[PDB]
């Protein structure tokens, strides 16, 4: 059942936030930001899971199912992921504005398109597509750059966190397009598993790679 | 990844018997559309996690 | 590995649509589930031949 | 449609049969009998293929559909690839003799199996299920010993081919069970379809890993 997938999210997450939490108990001054991040991430998507896991959010409308908590949980932790990418990168604050500003278009974008029937979803759809593609660049271009000019260590963490974030993003779409918000051929069933999968490895999987490398980062 | 994979087929066969309880060949053909497309998007979704 | 597993994919819809031409819906779920372990089972031998 | 398939499986074991002979055109004294093994294989699995999809050799009984040609195929071919392995290996006369026996029982049993409604099938498959792993052990054990003996890069030639073979050999049996010979739950199509793969990789594929590393043994 859904509320069985639900139930699995807010677990998953659950787990992650509090192995965040208890990891960077006794973090530094310098890694504190980070741990306390990969927290909000974790725990607004079990938050937002639990809500549906209780069936509340579920707007089943112009013949399909889609779920508000899913958006708004993408709208409030993506931008915490970019975040967690930027502080690794070292980004200054109108660099940190123009990726976030990015990213928050295709979040509203996906909102929006999943609640409007009718073909103007599809425009909707567009808008959060490109301004996804822009978003990708500053991750794979000037970000990369940018996290050129630290320490091999952060260098190193932060190309595995972009590969595994540009990578696992860019199937979200195909989702929303083939998934309920978009032609619906994929039942409700099965696009929440997948989404289940994806939210797990992109928050709570990047998350444990973070913490992977710690030790090593402190080290150098 | 393989584990997943078969649960992921064990949830998606779920559907396709519920479906065809009904006695409604439409109903199967939509359940059966979404665990195919969906085994694919699995596909791409453990390819990406390797990579 | 990714162009036949979609290859895979469409001769497997290619027989749940032909499945559901007949309105039968045993006939479509079992079309599907042949499609889902055969795709788990593709799943196995690409990741054989990978390793 | 099957037929369609069978043409893709003979067209894809004539291109492969052309290539290995093609490149073994040159072979010296010593490498000429591995060329022949290979198109012997590819070139029996050819002629098969056409037979199939001539649509001779079908066999539609016990309301399940099984295709002679394939096990024929099997019961010559097979052999050879393990002729070819033990060529490899180094093995001697009576080291043949055993792993072509317990070859040969593994593929009667699928052949007189699938061709045998009711439960007795399953004790026939049984048989050629219990050969097959006295066959992996002597690939994994007392084969690549002998290899062992050979050069380094005989060594891992046949260490790569036995990987390929033995990993997907062993998936032969669970299509056989879950195909149509037994409990028939993939359909022909999809049975055929697993099976071209997984031919074309055993001996084509197989065939031109052999090919890629005659250079580099030539060399040494
Ligand atoms: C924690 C969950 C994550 C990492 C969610 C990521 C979601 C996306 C990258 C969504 C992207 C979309 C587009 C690029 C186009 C418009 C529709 C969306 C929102 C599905
Ligand atoms: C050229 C085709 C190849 C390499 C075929 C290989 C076939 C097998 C390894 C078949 C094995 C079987 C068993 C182990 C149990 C009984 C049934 C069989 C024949 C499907
Ligand atoms: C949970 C995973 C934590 C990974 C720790 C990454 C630490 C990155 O490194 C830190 O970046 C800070 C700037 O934000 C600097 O002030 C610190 O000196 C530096 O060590
Ligand atoms: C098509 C792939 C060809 C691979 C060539 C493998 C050659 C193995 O090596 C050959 O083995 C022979 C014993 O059978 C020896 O007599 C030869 O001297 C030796 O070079």
């Amino acid at each position: 059942g859904l509320t069985t997938l639900f139930w699995l999210g807010a677990i998953g997450m659950l787990v992650g936030t509090l192995a965040f939490a208890w990891a960077g108990r006794d973090a530094g001054s310098g890694e504190r930001r980070y741990y306390v991040t990969l927290v909000g991430i974790s725990g607004i998507a079990a938050v937002a899971y639990v809500v549906m896991a209780l069936g509340v959010g579920w707007v089943p409308v112009a013949e399909r199912t889609v779920f508000a908590p899913r958006y708004i949980d993408w709208i409030l932790t993506t931008p915490l992921i970019v975040y967690f990418l930027g502080l690794l990168a070292g980004l200054d604050s109108r660099e940190f504005g123009i990726v976030i500003t990015l990213n928050t278009v295709v979040m509203l974008a996906g909102f929006a398109g999943a609640m409007v029937p009718g073909i103007e979803r599809y425009a909707l759809f567009g808008m959060g597509a490109v301004a996804f593609l822009g978003l990708v660049y500053y991750l794979v271009g000037p970000m990369t750059e940018s996290a050129s000019q630290r320490s091999s260590g952060i260098k190193s963490l932060y190309v595995r966190l972009r590969n595994l974030t540009v990578i696992l993003w860019a199937i979200y779409p195909f989702i929303w397009l083939l998934g309920p918000p978009g032609v619906a051929l994929l039942t409700p069933t099965v696009d929440v598993a997948l989404i289940v999968y994806l939210d797990l490895v992109t928050k709570v999987g990047f998350g444990f790679i973070a913490l992977d490398a710690a030790a090593t980062l402190r080290a150098e | 990844v393989g584990a997943l994979t078969v649960l992921f087929g064990a949830i998606a066969y779920g559907e396709v018997t519920a479906a065809a309880a009904t006695g409604d060949a439409a109903a199967v053909q939509e359940a059966a559309v979404s665990a195919i497309l969906g085994l694919i998007i699995l596909l791409g979704i453990n390819l990406g996690l390797v990579a």
